[PDB]
């Protein structure tokens, strides 16, 4: 508990621990059992074997911890592949719900870094798990083996970059769609400006309640126009190519 | 029982179906001595189990490159036997 | 050109594409030294010519039991190298 708390969560540090304990055991290696000094004889081998077994048990139990976060990276793998299948099948150049599309498009860029992140984790992992077999692990089927998953991650990355990039390039149609959409938004904005100038009920002769209802209708359609303008602007900045 | 560790080598499938593969292939290797027969038993069992269609190879020296259905592929080792099982069809 | 006389063990497909498989496998063997690469090359070539989804197996010792669509199956030997090419997808 003490050493684990001091280490905390650090995989590379953990690999350093393992190489350190391995080299410590190796340096401990000896054959003599009794260092006689002068006429004085001392047992040396009994405690030698005992502490060697202590090292072995300690090193083994230390190894035992890592499998759990290995399961973590496993779940990361799974969550990636099972869901990325659906997500690649999802979007298309058409489907003027492009906003959501470009939303996910922005999403996938946000993922790219994490990809590299996960990738290097896998690299660290693919090193530590190697120790696992030369530390003689009983890899229980329970967990995926090598590319058992891996291969699947490589497949994942390649499939993402094959099609997502392409569909990102075919966006000029979406670009001009956004262009005409915002143009219609500006036209409706000018129309609503003119309607507001016409509709000014500022005169006191009008009944407060009826003109209130008319202003409520105006405000409903005005909030609708505001929603249109803000959604067009946010789609523009999310797509950010236009 | 001869404890032949099953090295689920490469895979696009769930963990339960891979362990079912390991168990079924261990059973086949205990039951038959012919690689063609091992592959036949494994393929027939999985055809009965997860609905067609699979392709299974059992052997010592073979290299492969195919297309399978997603979540429906495994390749592993039992003892000195490499076993590939992928679904495409 | 090393006359590795192709001996055909099984075939459910036309003589023209039989010869096509023999020629493509000979080209792959002359070009590649890894069985997996030979299988990938033959699979890719047959994906290009006779359309996916093909599946190719190259090896010296393997047992196979697969389902294939009609008119798209071959299993033959070039020297000691057995090659099983069948369509499934």
């Amino acid at each position: 508990e003490n050493i684990y708390n001091r280490l905390g969560e650090d995989l590379n540090k953990w690999q350093a621990l393992l190489v350190q304990i391995r080299k410590a055991r190796g340096t401990f290696d000896n054959a003599e059992t009794k260092k006689e000094f002068g006429p004085v004889v001392i047992d040396y081998g009994k405690v030698q074997s005992k502490v060697n077994l202590k090292y072995d048990s300690w090193h083994k139990e230390v190894l035992s911890k890592f499998g759990q976060m290995l399961g973590s990276n496993m779940t990361e793998f799974h969550s990636q592949i099972s869901k990325s299948r659906q997500e690649l099948e999802q979007h298309s150049v058409d489907t003027a719900s492009t906003s959501d599309a470009v939303t996910f498009i922005t999403y996938v860029q946000s993922l790219k870094r994490k990809i590299k992140q996960f990738e290097k984790q896998v690299e660290l992992y693919r090193n530590g798990q190697r120790l696992l077999e030369k530390q003689r692990f009983q890899f229980p089927p329970s967990w995926l083996y090598i590319d058992n998953i891996e291969g699947e991650w490589g497949a994942f990355n390649d499939i993402m970059r094959r099609k997502d990039s392409a569909i990102q390039q075919q966006v000029a149609n979406l670009q001009m769609k956004i262009v005409q959409e915002d143009r219609a938004v500006e036209s409706r904005t000018t129309d609503l400006l003119t309607d507001w100038e016409k509709t000014k009920p500022v005169t006191g002769n009008l009944r407060p309640e009826e003109a209130l209802q008319a202003l409520t209708i105006y405000e409903g359609k005005f909030g609708r126009l505001k929603d249109d303008r803000e959604k067009c602007a946010k789609a523009k900045e999310a797509l950010e190519l236009t | 029982m001869c404890d032949r560790k099953a090295v689920i080598k490469n895979a696009d499938m769930s963990e339960e179906m891979q362990q079912d593969s390991v168990e079924c292939a261990t059973q086949a290797l205990e039951k038959y001595n012919i690689e063609k027969d091992i592959a036949a038993h494994i393929k027939k069992e999985f055809d009965k189990k997860y609905n067609p269609t699979w392709h299974c190879i059992v052997g010592r020296n073979f290299g492969s490159y195919v297309t399978h259905e997603t979540k429906h592929f495994i390749y592993f080792y039992l003892g000195q036997v490499a076993i590939l099982l992928f679904k495409s069809g």
